[PDB]
RNA sequence: GAGGUCCGUAGCGGUCCUGACGUGCGAAUCGGUCGUCCGACCUGGGUAUAGGGGCGAAAGACUAAUCGAACCAUCUAGUA
RNA sequence: UUGAAGGCCGAAGUGGAGAAGGGUUCCAUGUGAACAGCAGUUGAACAUGGGUCAGUCGGUCCUGAGAGAUGGGCGAGCGCCGUUCCGAAGGGACGGGCGAUGGCCUCCGUUGCCCUCAGCCGAUCGAAAGGGAGUCGGGUUCAGAUCCCCGAAUCCGGAGUGGCGGAGAUGGGCGCCGCGAGGCGUCCAGUGCGGUAACGCGACCGAUCCCGGAGAAGCCGGCGGGAGCCCCGGGGAGAGUUCUCUUUUCUUUGUGAAGGGCAGGGCGCCCUGGAAUGGGUUCGCCCCGAGAGAGGGGCCCGUGCCUUGGAAAGCGUCGCGGUUCCGGCGGCGUCCGGUGAGCUCUCGCUGGCCCUUGAAAAUCCGGGGGAGAGGGUGUAAAUCUCGCGCCGGGCCGUACCCAUAUCCGCAGCAGGUCUCCAAGGUGAACAGCCUCUGGCAUGUUGGAACAAUGUAGGUAAGGGAAGUCGGCAAGCCGGAUCCGUAACUUCGGGAUAAGGAUUGGCUCUAAGGGCUGGCAGCCGACUUAGAACUGGUGCGGACCAGGGGAAUCCGACUGUUUAAU
């Protein structure tokens, strides 16, 4: 019998408004909640950090960001990396364009004032 | 965020022992509650271990202070007229 | 379940009075009396607040049993002061003895030059 | 107790003065050989049939031998 | 336990024999551990040093004062307090000392006296907020608290 | 995650019913209802304080069912 | 009394075991005069006999708060004060010298005398909960077991000849002989080695003296690891149900002490190297040029696992015997996994609180020093905290009760009396209620009826404090979730203010994680939110569980008080 109900409360039954005589704090405590959840989530960083999918001073950064609670779930902070990441790349392609066009026209300055010496 | 307008430390006393007793105590509680500068190793663990006995966490040195505060003005000044009367004695 | 008793004249959960449970060859659970656990020897410089190393730490009455190896080390001052305090005793008394050999030949050459 | 991984120190053991008698456990996959010393209950572990049966023969002969079941 | 002012362990090396001996000050304030503290007539004058009152200067700040020689310290040992040499008198060899109670003494000039105030100055600042501090300040020091009318 | 902090178990206590009983289960108990419950907290053992004395957060309270001066023997067959 | 049935205690017990106290009440046999407020074939009654086994459980030892001699002082006096204070307060010792003795007078021992060295804080008492080396498993009685028997250990003390082994410690040079291997002679060294380091190896000399450690410590919070218990998924073995169903329900499914090894924890331990684009890291913190992150090591704990013990034993089952008197004989089996803000115990890290800082001593150990000793190259010597071997461990306590009947209260008295262990469900919960293990017989009697008056419970139409000194007494409210919350205020509170709504069953949906190789596979554990349907609107259905508001007086508050008005 007792048995057959725990497989019933697992299904959700007998678990409404009206069988419940503690607190929500009393039934499942908000600070086991949240070590649980700083747990996955420093944990789903230091694989991140270690697999090298971002560095170090970015992991820092929302490191700091999940301590200070602005990630609820473990999804929702790797769709941030995954955004934070994107604009990464596509700043750092864009500065790697400008500074080889840049680099480009330095060399032929120069490559040209030696020429210039040489005739002269 | 903050929690308290006035009361800050003595917030643990509830309404107790009057508005004045708890404001003079309040600047008390947090000079024996700061943490120090160690004047010998530059780290801030000075913790006041007993009355009078303030300890370094990275020096292990203990020195003998105030009550409430590291040091006294009492004390700075006694030192300071120690030293002169003492430069004066030697000349 | 199975709940159980001391077996001593002692019904009190003073500090000699700490127990286990341990099962048994028979299939039954009993309270096996443990000793208190010792602690190694703590250095002599009175500064480090760790303890010492490569020292068993036992109950002190029980030191007469093991052997010297075991408990010290083989160093100057093994067994009764940390390394790092033994080393910087070391160059203090080599550094104090050259500085007094230094005031000392100033003071002659100031007494020849006297 | 202890454990004799060798078999000649077993064999010294045995012929030591203080060995009161030795007493030989067959169990499946193993055979094993208990000499009661002084102090010490020694035993020496063998999974070789025939080497079991070749130490049984080479065991002192003045010592009381005891084969249990 | 039952006194404000802390006490410093120091240890001196016997000079009659291969010994070390430790002794309990009523600890000056600013003094620390591994500081060396002079003891006798011709010590300098610094915090934390104890030398006969006939020796220092005039306005001298002094702990632990020796009421007698020999005495080994009786005035001015509470946290906080101290005395101070007003005035010297080499012949009958006197010398004027203001306590901590503002009166004034004449004391030998050949007893010692520690130099700075005693440690932990400042005590009864904090008002005790209630009887149960009161109770634990008085349980260490004896059966007289709880005083009736 | 602080507090001589709140509700509330065990413990500690003893409000109200002026309930039960009142030649009682009992020379002070019983039921329901109550107060407090991390502290001036509760408690065993050891130990100190002895009668015009002790000890008392003070009610003349407690000091072996005895306390605005304990108990025992004696003066003593005290005096009326 | 036995069996069956129906109930209760309900793991903060009506269970199993101790301390104080009791003193034979313990066990067996017999009896029914007296006692057990009825009775008794029964008894804690009476009469006969039995029953308490220790090097390793305690006392004995230590000192604490304190008590108490001697010296001294006081005192008419019995005596008192006093505990380091007005004492010539030591009867010990390495060694050296002298004198004698025994033993193969070797070398030592007993000594007798002298030289030399020597702080104790005061004799002594004070803890069966403090300190304090070292024993566990199975079996055994009628009543005793860490005490008896079996088997495994271990500590302390002792040992001329040390009983043996190993260490010390056994090498180098030169010169001869030898083809060489190897050996003979001279000299000389030899109180141990390895690692950069933290440290390691089985030993690895050393006195008076000095230094240090352990013994040796508060309360509270949080987190982590390890167990035991509980829970889950399957294998067995045995029992229950089988009118229908249920690959079902219940019971059971071991390994000690002491060694060895390995996990798993902890490090304020070492080496390389040098960090701002500051980084590492916790539930919280916290850490770093006084050396972080990163690599590589070292140490401590190790109650966990494997192993010696160990399967020989235990346990569960099936079956033969002894018709018996059996530690009888046998078969078989004692398996493989997962989980957890679970509960209890324990180990560890870290933090907070103190005008509170949270014992002493016996005892043991390590270090610094270097007075000394050993042998001259060996058959080596002094010396060994190394491995085995030999002998011993005296004295007292030990039965039982421990509490609605073995104790105190005059008694089998609803009072009082210090602790340990602690299952399932519901539930926030060691609350209340029901059950299992264990226990019990309703509390110093039964039977028949169901008047009054009582004691303890309930319910009442309409009204709703008109009752009464006085809402006394009872009643209303009650849990949780979602809203919402005033005057006043010492800005902390008031506050669960006040006032509303919801709450069952069933079927679903969504979100919240690990391990392996923005993907895939395999695993999971509990929660929260939302929806449909549905019941005679019923749902915190029993249990548990705040009536509220507006003011006045007094005492700030917490706390204490006339044991029995
Ligand atoms: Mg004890
Ligand atoms: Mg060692
Ligand atoms: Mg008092
Ligand atoms: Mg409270
Ligand atoms: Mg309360
Ligand atoms: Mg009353
Ligand atoms: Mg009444
Ligand atoms: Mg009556
Ligand atoms: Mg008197
Ligand atoms: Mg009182
Ligand atoms: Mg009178
Ligand atoms: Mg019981
Ligand atoms: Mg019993
Ligand atoms: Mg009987
Ligand atoms: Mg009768
Ligand atoms: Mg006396
Ligand atoms: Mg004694
Ligand atoms: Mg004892
Ligand atoms: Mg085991
Ligand atoms: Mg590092
Ligand atoms: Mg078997
Ligand atoms: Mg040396
Ligand atoms: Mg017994
Ligand atoms: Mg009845
Ligand atoms: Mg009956
Ligand atoms: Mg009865
Ligand atoms: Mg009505
Ligand atoms: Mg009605
Ligand atoms: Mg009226
Ligand atoms: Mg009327
Ligand atoms: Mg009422
Ligand atoms: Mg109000
Ligand atoms: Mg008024
Ligand atoms: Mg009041
Ligand atoms: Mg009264
Ligand atoms: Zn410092
Ligand atoms: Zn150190």
């Amino acid at each position: 019998r007792c048995r057959k109900n725990t497989l019933a409360r697992r299904k959700g039954r007998h678990m409404g408004i009206g069988k419940r005589k503690g607190t929500a704090n009393a039934r499942m405590p908000e600070k086991v909640t949240w070590m649980r959840r700083m747990r996955i989530l420093r944990r789903l960083l230091r694989r991140y950090r270690e697999s090298k999918k971002i560095d170090r001073h970015m992991y820092h950064s929302l490191y700091l960001k999940v301590k200070g609670n602005v990630f609820k779930n473990k999804r929702i902070l790797m769709e941030h990396i995954h955004k934070l990441k994107a604009d990464k790349a596509r700043k750092k392609l864009l500065a790697d364009q400008a500074e080889a066009r840049r680099s480009k026209t330095k060399e032929a300055r120069k490559r040209r004032e030696e020429r210039l010496q040489a005739k002269k | 965020a903050k929690r308290t307008k006035k009361v800050g430390i003595v917030g643990k006393y509830g309404t107790r022992y009057g508005a004045s007793l708890r404001k003079m105590v309040k600047k008390i509680e947090i000079s024996q509650h700061a943490k120090y500068t160690c004047s010998f190793c530059g780290k801030t663990k000075m913790k006041r271990r007993a009355v009078g006995i303030w300890h370094c966490g990275s020096c292990m040195k203990t020195v003998a202070g105030g009550a409430w505060t590291y040091n006294t003005t009492s004390a700075v000044t006694v030192k300071s007229a120690i030293r002169r009367l003492k430069e004066l004695k030697d000349q | 379940v199975q709940r159980l008793t001391y077996r001593r004249r002692l019904s009190y959960n003073t500090a000699s009075n700490k127990t286990r449970l341990s099962r048994t060859p028979g299939n039954r659970i009993v309270y096996l009396y443990t000793k208190k656990v010792g602690k190694a020897p703590k250095s002599a410089c009175g500064v480090c607040p760790g303890r010492l190393r490569g020292v068993r730490a036992v109950r002190p009455k029980v030191l007469m049993r093991l052997s010297k190896t075991k408990k010290h080390v083989s160093r100057a001052y093994g067994g009764s002061m940390c390394a790092k305090c033994v080393r910087d005793r070391i160059k203090r008394a080599f550094l104090i003895e050259e500085q007094k050999i230094v005031v000392k030949v100033l003071k002659a050459q100031a007494q020849s030059q006297k | 107790p202890r454990k004799i991984e060798e078999i000649k120190d077993f064999l010294l053991t045995a012929r030591r003065k203080d060995a009161k008698s030795v007493k030989i456990k067959k169990n499946k996959d193993n055979v094993k050989f208990k000499v009661r010393c002084s102090r010490y209950l020694y035993t020496l572990v063998i999974t070789d049939k025939e080497k079991a049966e070749k130490l049984k023969q080479s065991l002192p002969p003045g010592l009381a031998v005891k084969e249990l079941k | 336990p039952g006194r404000g002012a802390p006490l410093a362990k120091v240890v001196f090396r016997d000079p009659y024999r291969f010994k070390k001996r430790t002794e309990l000050f009523i600890a000056a304030e600013g003094i620390h551990t591994g500081q060396f503290v002079y003891c006798g007539k011709k010590a300098q004058l610094n915090i934390g040093n104890v030398l006969p009152v006939g020796t220092m200067p005039e306005g001298t700040i002094v702990c632990c004062l020796e009421e007698k020689p020999g005495d080994r310290g009786k005035l001015a040992r509470a946290s906080g307090n101290y005395a101070t040499v007003i005035s010297h008198n080499p012949e009958t060899k006197k010398t004027r000392v203001k306590l901590p109670s503002g009166s004034k003494k004449v004391i030998s000039s050949a007893n010692r006296a520690v130099v700075g105030v005693v440690a932990g100055g400042g005590r009864i600042d904090k008002p005790i907020l209630k009887a149960g501090r009161a109770y634990h300040k008085y349980k260490a020091k004896r059966n007289c608290w709880p005083r009736v009318r």
